[PDB]
């Protein structure tokens, strides 16, 4: 288990540590989530992102947080402002990038 | 087939 | 049988036509649009308006398109601008009111 691999093991519990429900746990589909293919075109998720991890996939610090920031990014453009999903990506998002520096 | 996610 | 009831009528039969699925036919429930009611303050349709024509509830052509207008306008804040909703809604109200005149 690389050093690389112990530093982002921690950034991705302290990230999923901010969304208690989940929102970001699992791969949206659908069938959850109505046309959500049709405009998402590189989906993310946590439960991805930690099998990267597993996978050593992540060749530095900077690979991780543009993961971190696609999946943030891909919940402000599908949900609406309004929406508890679109007001988590966007808050974690910001503090996020600071945690991670 | 309308909305976002519920 | 009034002659304002006639030419609503007629207005009503022409504004619906453009809408073949009937996406605008219905009351919508929270069931089919999370969010809805808490996002839409006041709800209009074609079903409903159809009945205030029924009831003489409309009084001036004025009053008749202010409903019509606030369907689309309900359309147009709830759908994402992507969506056959959120289009459809767009297209018709300016026809609409093109119409009427």
């Amino acid at each position: 288990s690389t050093p690389i691999q112990q530093l982002l093991e921690h950034f991705l519990r302290q990230l999923q540590r901010k969304d208690p429900h989940g929102f970001f746990a699992f791969p949206v589909t659908d069938a959850i989530a109505p046309g959500y293919s049709m405009i998402i075109k590189h989906p993310m998720d946590f439960g991805t992102m930690k099998d990267k991890i597993v996978a050593n996939e992540y060749k530095s610090v900077t690979e991780f947080k543009a993961d971190f920031k696609l999946m943030c990014d891909n919940a402000m453009t599908y949900n609406r402002p309004d929406t508890v999903y679109y007001k988590l990506a966007k808050k974690i998002l910001h503090a996020g990038f600071k945690m991670m520096s | 087939g309308k909305g976002g996610k519920g």
